[PDB]
RNA sequence: GCUUGACUGCGAGCGUGACGGCGCGAGCAGGUGCGAAAGCAGGUCAUAGUGAUCCGGUGGUUCUGAAUGGAAGGGCCAUC
RNA sequence: CUUUAAUGUUUGAUGUUCUAACGUUGACCCGUAAUCCGGGUUGCGGACAGUGUCUGGUGGGUAGUUUGACUGGGGCGGUCU
RNA sequence: AAUUCCUUGUCGGGUAAGUUCCGACCUGCACGAAUGGCGUAAUGAUGGCCAGGCUGUCUCCACCCGAGACUCAGUGAAAUUGAACUCGCUGUGAAGAUGCAGUGUACCCGCGGCAAGACGGAAAGACCCCGUGAACCUUUACUAUAGCUUGACACUGAACAU
RNA sequence: GUUUAUUAAAAACACAGCACUGUGCAAACACGAAAGUGGACGUAUACGGUGUGACGCCUGCCCGGUGCCGGAAGGUUAAUU
RNA sequence: AGGACCGAACCGACUAAUGUUGAAAAAUUAGCGGAUGACUUGUGGCUGGGGGUGAAAGGCCAAUCAAACCGGGAGAUAGCU
RNA sequence: UUUUGUAUAAUGGGUCAGCGACUUAUAUUCUGUAGCAAGGUUAACCGAAUAGGGGAGCCGAAGGGAAACCGAGUCUUAACU
RNA sequence: CCAUAGGUUAAUGAGGCGAACCGGGGGAACUGAAACAUCUAAGUACCCCGAGGAAAAGAAAUCAACCGAGAUUCCCCCAG
């Protein structure tokens, strides 16, 4: 296994995160999508970041 | 009152069956010994605290 | 050798038969590939499984060009 | 002597209204991600000790 | 024997660990030195075998005490 | 072509396991996407691609806070 | 700020020379009818050596143990989801 | 070859005939230089081989002298033993029968003898396997540790020079 | 010569000799928590350890591996601060 | 002169027979090796169990030795019979 | 006795007599039984003392939730038909 | 050189024994964990020192929780 796991954190800043896995041979550009954020009970754009 | 005589029913072995660890002075396994794997009580996750 | 290697049965078959009443959202049949199709008021799920939406017997029945075979539930 | 309650079963079972032991489960650590939501939901709910069970938590648990 | 004449100090004993925590007996013993102290009331030298510790605590104390107390230790100096 | 439903909370009723568990699921609530709409979408034709618990790490959380106010630590949620 | 020349300071690094701790299984005196020990005198060594705590390395010298199962006996080979 | 598996290698010597021995050959499966190599007089209850002498070792045993064995008197054990009115054969059968089936044979009981069987007696099998048995021993198995060794601090001070 | 008292006396062990190595004498080493003792009332023509094993002719090549010895510039690195 | 020779005592224990419920829990009979020496022996002494001692066989250490014997932990434990 | 299976030529026993193995303490659960009953019951201790006193406590009549909390509801969720 | 060490007398006291209990100085392993290192066994067995009829402990630099309690020891609860 060599795909390896990030996590996708909202942007609304409560800190609610979603995460998944993404090719770090291709794709080097960030991940963006439009997710149901359950604290605003809104579906807002999450952002990629690391998993720490 | 086992180990009587036939006529008792329970003779001979007392009930115990046929050498197993029952049928051994002061044999048994211990409260939940699960034949060797880690007992349901260690398979599950602690949760929760006392106030 | 190389070989003696197997993997537990999936218990796939007929849970419910014709005529049968079930409720609904209950499998009838559970298989590989759509050897058995959706009819009126059955569902199939993202494995091919047939559910039943909605509460009646069991009938099956073959219809159309290809001869398939199709199951459908009538909720009186 | 006094029987001992197994302390490692006496911080995961709690007695139920109707004598059963409500335990969390299990598959629910470290290795979530690549499990479905749906299966991470089903989880997170509290569930109750199989009757095959009962003996042993019983026998653990003799002061409750 | 491995005993400081002042302060008392007598070897103990304790466990040897390790990173995987095993424990091995063994023994503490004190930083004993045979010391030859200048008592200036009789103008001599009396030697006394006195731990680290002992020595700071005859500057402290003034020579003189010390004995004062083993004389009534009777630790015949 | 346009997109992120690879949605969140749930779940009637079933399947398969001694059990731990695994699997299927209409429908409901909140928010979406594609369609003019009916509608479809809770990942991929399906069945392999996996590892319990303890211990420790990270984020969130008016749950707790050993005289009191905090805090540490613990709990819960997300997650390694 | 850099470059820093000098300036005191505070810590160290060696080297040299001392004696007074300490060492002496060097000499001499006494305890003493004594190749122990102790004291005294003296010489030599000397802030080392040596010892204590802590610490790195080494350590079958000495310990406590582990070293799987299935298997047309076992081992070997193969296998374990 | 105290080493060579193939192998009784091949050749020669010794014998009527020699898988051993002796001499060579080298193709050293898998010799080899102080974990020594090759030789070596003497020594050896040393190993192997050969010859002479010598003989009951043997062909092939015979006789004789003693001590037992046998008989009588006296004293008087032991291991073992489920119980026995304890035959052969063939077949059967926890699969090798005194005890079952069939059949045969056999008057009752001692004594001296021989050991084929009673899976004879002895000793909870030493070989094999097993137990999450035991013990000793080995090592670059694991974790430690005595010991050895390193530095800091203490015992432990002064002055000077850089 | 020695050895398995009680199934093995040998080709095994020992052996004189040979070589390597440690050891400067408060010697190394060993027995001892330590004191001390042996080594030795000896001093490298000595002692300990190791291997070989009279004598004769001789003992070749490899320091990569593992040990040991020497070096100390650099890299890394404990307690401490 | 000699860890020289032959050979009694003495000491060893190579072969064979007997014995194997032994005359004897290792011997007897007939032979055998050493027999002034690294010999043998008497009487005392010293070394103590993970220790001793061992011309080294895992030998011996009171008919017991790959860790003596006695007591204690101790009614160790024994998924085995 | 042990076994799929023993007249088995598998183990055990020469015989008799005596002795010889499911117990005890505490706690817990279940059944039976007795008492009281939404209550039941005391322990140590006191006590002329198997009485009586002692209700310290224990179990039950209310649960849900990790917990704070709420409560015949409660948790889950923004909210649940 | 005084002294001191040392030496000679004289007074008192101590020596050893003994069952368990007590305080202190040392201190296992088998075993359990179905193995085994942490852990358990267990500060038990055992060894050593000392004392008494008892010993030990003991008169708060203690607890409580904003109310209070008032040395130590022992028992029943709290509580597996
Ligand atoms: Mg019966
Ligand atoms: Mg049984
Ligand atoms: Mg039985
Ligand atoms: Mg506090
Ligand atoms: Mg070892
Ligand atoms: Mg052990
Ligand atoms: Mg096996
Ligand atoms: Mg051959
Ligand atoms: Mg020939
Ligand atoms: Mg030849
Ligand atoms: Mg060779
Ligand atoms: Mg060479
Ligand atoms: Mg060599
Ligand atoms: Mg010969
Ligand atoms: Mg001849
Ligand atoms: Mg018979
Ligand atoms: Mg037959
Ligand atoms: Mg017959
Ligand atoms: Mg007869
Ligand atoms: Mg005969
Ligand atoms: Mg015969
Ligand atoms: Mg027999
Ligand atoms: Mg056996
Ligand atoms: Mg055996
Ligand atoms: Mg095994
Ligand atoms: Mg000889
Ligand atoms: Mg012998
Ligand atoms: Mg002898
Ligand atoms: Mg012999
Ligand atoms: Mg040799
Ligand atoms: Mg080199
Ligand atoms: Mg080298
Ligand atoms: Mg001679
Ligand atoms: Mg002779
Ligand atoms: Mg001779
Ligand atoms: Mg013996
Ligand atoms: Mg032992
Ligand atoms: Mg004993
Ligand atoms: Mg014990
Ligand atoms: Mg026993
Ligand atoms: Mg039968
Ligand atoms: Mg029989
Ligand atoms: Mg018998
Ligand atoms: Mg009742
Ligand atoms: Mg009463
Ligand atoms: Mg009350
Ligand atoms: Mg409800
Ligand atoms: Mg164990
Ligand atoms: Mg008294």
């Amino acid at each position: 296994g060599i795909r390896e796991k990030i996590k996708l954190v909202s942007s609304a800043g409560t800190g609610h995160f979603y995460t998944t896995t993404k090719n770090k041979r291709t794709k080097p550009e960030k991940l963006e999508l439009k997710k149901f954020d359950p604290v605003v009970r809104q579906h807002v754009i999450y952002k990629e970041a690391k998993i720490k | 009152r086992l180990g009587r005589g036939i006529g008792s029913g329970l003779g001979k072995t007392g009930g115990r069956g046929h050498k197993g660890q029952k049928s051994r002075s002061g044999g048994g396994v211990r409260r939940g010994f699960e034949g060797g794997q880690m007992p349901l009580y260690r398979r599950l996750p602690k949760f929760g605290f006392t106030s | 050798t190389r070989n003696g290697r197997d993997s537990e049965a999936k218990r796939l078959g007929v849970k419910r038969f014709g005529g049968e009443s079930v409720l609904a959202g209950s499998i009838i049949v559970r298989q590989r590939g759509t050897k058995f199709h959706a009819g009126a008021n059955v569902g199939c799920g993202r494995d091919h499984t047939l559910f039943a939406k909605a509460d009646g017997k069991v009938k099956f029945e073959v219809k159309g060009p290809k001869n398939r075979k199709f199951i459908s539930i009538e909720a009186e | 002597p006094k029987i001992k309650t197994v302390r490692g079963a006496a911080k995961r079972f709690k007695k139920t209204g109707k004598g059963g032991f409500k335990h969390k489960h299990a598959n629910l650590r470290h290795i979530l991600t690549k499990k479905a939501t749906k299966r991470k939901r089903h989880l997170r709910p509290k569930a109750m000790v199989s009757k095959g069970d009962l003996g042993l938590v019983i026998a653990c648990l003799p002061y409750a | 024997s491995r005993v400081c004449q002042v302060t008392g100090k007598r070897p103990v004993t304790g466990n040897n660990r390790s990173h995987a925590l095993n424990a091995t007996k063994r023994r503490f013993l004190p930083n004993l030195h045979s010391h030859r102290f200048w008592v200036e009331s009789e103008k001599r030298f009396v030697t006394l075998r006195v731990s680290a510790k002992g020595m700071r605590v005859i500057d402290k104390k003034g020579i003189d005490t010390v004995l004062a107390e083993l004389r009534a230790r009777g630790e015949k100096y």
